[PDB]
């Protein structure tokens, strides 16, 4: 069915390969300032909208800080994840 | 005007006995997200009970039963209808989050610091919130004159995380044995803690004063580096003074302390001997350092005075060798010294006024002796020199939470962005350990 | 790209990715007895890098410019105390 | 309509990443609902494009109009010259 996903992750967490993409993806955001970015961004937003209230701010920000992420990082952590499905989907 | 609470923990917090109930949870929740290995943190905190997915947003565990709900496919909320269980922690950072508010609850104490939700009342009753103005511990040190070799030192211990902690956990006024601000160092550096975070023609000057009383006391230059080795050294014997059993301690262990300096600022240096031929390790010795210092001339960039620091130098049958020199263990807080004052034999002083590129994250990995993974420090503290060796003035500049950097300036404090402290010319940088894959 | 046709079997199995996908029965309150168990883990400081590449003995904070500094102000001698030091002080 | 490596992967990556951004304005929002609680009347820190005026939107004071009464001898001391004054009265 469409359970796929969830399977594929699974696999990806226990065979310890989750953990790797996850940790990469942070070390590149982090090191790339976006992490420092998004919190900006938030801050600025909290002051526009007047409103700390989570699911309003999270409503602005999210949107934006995902086109924030780098050309460089989005790239290479897809084609890293493909990979690793590479390894263990059959396609056709 | 006024921000409100959450009226629905607001009710149940009315049942002394639900209140605790609440409290334990959150109190076992947060225990069990700081005790899982990753593994099992994706698979039994993060994995939608409703989709199965992981990291579908947010994953909330639910304060009233066991299971964990998405954000991304609104399932925790389903779970709030369906059942009416209202409230979930979120498994990536312990908060509490009210769905029929559609917020979180981030604004009562006793949640944030359940921890001493056993203590409550006596906390409550015995000690209060921090002042608006003292809450990031923001204050100016008169240069009392040419004390700023000082000050600016202090603007970043006073500023670094780690002793912060220490200082605020009480653990040097509990154990102090001389008891004395204008004796001890160490209980001087409490003194501006407690003058600039809490409460005690010029202000909250006292514990700095102290400090320069103390100092005399050894006795009184010119080198904000040499006073960064000075203090850390009277720290640590301070620690050594207040043991019961110095000398035995050090017989056990010896060459490991437990001090806060030797937990915190302490690394090693391996230097190596290396058969070209197969690469063959022959020789190894480990040095402890408190912090590292850079050789600038004729470089533009922080990681190229690294690379220098880290170069190499100078089977059938591994002595006729390759010398470097690489790091065998880093420090929570690494401290880098950009060498800056010649002094030559003629008695002469040089100022190298060199610009060096240091980053706001630092990744070590390529220094380290051995593949080494991403090791990457965040940039906290800055100490620039203007002017002439001897001549000359120091300006701090700190990062605190948030991402502000504030620059101290003798008694001016000010704000300053990140871009404008990136242009410093930097003497000292102060850099905190953030992510190790 | 190329369209999936499935997960390869043989990872199907050695995985057991087979899962009835009604709702799940798990706790996370079951999670209690291993958590005690378990060493003080960091979101994202490897303890297994730690122990190589850092001192065994070494203070760590995760993340410390997260959030302000977390204290309390004594209303006796105006000292801030760290949240872990307060029920101590109050003697 | 149609499930690839390329759509999975894709699948995979935000999720990755709407839980981080999830996570930092969670914690946004929830230091500045307490900030503003705890401090209705709150100000931020002054900042000064010209360089010239400190976090409290003041110059500079003159260091050396300002004294410190000695505990040491019982004199006022210009500010300015306490470190001084030290070596030679605690000396004494
Ligand atoms: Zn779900
Ligand atoms: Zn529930
Ligand atoms: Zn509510
Ligand atoms: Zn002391
Ligand atoms: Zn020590
Ligand atoms: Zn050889
Ligand atoms: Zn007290
Ligand atoms: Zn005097």
């Amino acid at each position: 069915t469409a359970q796929l996903k969830s399977q594929i992750q699974q696999y990806l967490v226990e065979s310890g390969n989750y953990e790797l993409i996850s940790n990469e993806l942070k070390a590149r955001l982090l090191q790339e300032g976006w992490v420092d970015k998004v919190k900006d961004l938030t801050k600025s937003e909290m002051n526009i909208n007047e409103s700390t209230n989570f699911t309003q701010i999270l409503s602005t920000v999210e949107p934006k800080a995902l086109e924030m992420v780098s050309d460089s990082t989005r790239e290479t952590v897809l084609k890293q994840i493909r990979e690793f499905l590479e390894e263990i989907v059959d396609t056709q | 005007a006024a921000m409100s609470i959450c009226p629905h923990i607001q009710q149940v917090f009315q049942n002394e006995k639900s209140k605790d109930g609440v409290l334990k949870t959150c109190n076992a929740a947060r225990y069990i997200l700081n005790h899982s290995v990753p593994k099992e943190k994706f698979l039994n905190t993060m994995k939608c009970g409703t989709c199965h997915e992981i990291n579908s947003g947010a994953t909330f565990m639910c304060l009233q039963c066991g299971f964990c709900g998405c954000w991304n496919h609104s399932h925790f909320l389903s779970h709030s209808k369906q059942i009416g269980h209202i409230f979930g922690i979120n498994s990536n950072n312990g908060l509490l989050f009210c769905f029929k508010c559609e917020d979180y609850i981030g604004n009562i104490d006793l949640i944030n610091d359940a921890i001493l939700a056993k203590y409550w009342d006596d906390v409550c009753t015995k000690t209060m919130v921090p002042s608006m103005e003292r809450r990031d511990g923001l204050s100016g040190l008169i240069n009392m004159g040419n004390t700023c070799f000082m000050s600016s030192i202090l603007q970043c211990l006073i500023h670094n995380p780690y002793f912060i902690r220490h200082s605020m956990s009480q653990i040097h006024s509990n154990n102090c044995k001389v008891r004395s601000p204008d004796k001890c160092f160490s209980c001087a550096l409490d003194k501006i803690v407690h003058e600039l975070y809490g409460a005690l023609s010029t202000n909250r000057q006292t514990g700095f004063i102290y400090l320069l009383t103390c100092a005399w006391k050894i006795n009184q230059q010119q080198d904000a580096h040499e006073f960064w080795q000075f203090i850390i050294n009277q720290i640590h014997q301070s620690y050594v003074l207040d043991l019961p059993n110095a000398k035995e301690v050090s017989r056990a262990n010896n060459k490991q302390c437990e001090c806060i300096v030797h937990t915190v600022f302490e690394g090693s240096l391996e230097s190596s001997i290396v058969c070209p031929g197969c690469q063959n390790n022959s020789k190894t010795t480990i040095d402890p350092f408190l912090d590292l210092s850079l050789d600038i001339k004729d470089k533009k960039k922080l990681y190229e005075c690294l690379d220098s620091f880290h170069k190499k130098e100078q089977c059938g049958e591994c002595n006729s060798a390759i010398k470097q020199l690489g790091i065998h263990k880093l420090p929570s807080v690494l401290v880098l010294q950009l060498k800056r004052f010649e002094h030559l034999l003629n008695g002469s002083n040089r100022k190298l006024d060199d610009f060096i590129e240091f980053p706001t994250y630092l990744n070590m990995k390529n220094y380290c002796s051995t593949k080494v993974p991403d090791i990457i420090y965040e940039l906290i503290g800055i100490v620039s020199h203007k002017g002439t060796v001897n001549e000359g003035h120091y300006i701090a500049f700190c990062k605190i939470s948030g991402g502000q950097w504030f620059k101290f300036n003798d008694s001016m404090v000010s704000s300053i962005s990140q871009e404008e402290v990136l242009k410093e010319q930097a003497y000292l940088l102060f850099y905190t350990i953030r992510q190790v894959n | 790209d190329a369209e999936i046709k499935g997960i390869k079997p043989k990872v199907i199995e050695e995985y057991s990715l087979s899962q009835g996908s009604g709702p799940s029965n798990d706790s996370w309150k079951s999670l209690m007895s291993s958590a005690k168990d378990t060493p003080l883990q960091y979101d994202h400081m490897n303890r297994e890098s730690l122990k190589k590449y850092f001192n065994p003995n070494a203070q760590l904070i995760e993340d410390p410019l997260d959030k302000p500094i977390q204290y309390r102000v004594c209303e006796k001698c105006g000292k801030p105390l760290a949240l872990t030091a307060i029920v101590d002080h109050l003697e | 309509e149609t499930i690839t490596i390329d759509s999975i992967s894709n699948g995979i990556l935000n999720n990755l990443l709407t839980t981080l951004i999830q996570d930092i304005v969670a914690r946004e929002t929830t230091q500045q609902q307490l900030l503003k609680t705890r401090y209705p009347d709150l100000r931020s820190y002054y900042f000064d494009p010209n360089g010239s005026l400190d976090i409290n939107g003041l110059q500079k004071q003159q260091e050396s109009s300002q004294y410190i009464h000695c505990e040491n001898c019982g004199r006022d001391v210009s500010a300015n010259r306490l470190a001084a004054h030290l070596q030679r009265c605690l000396s004494r």
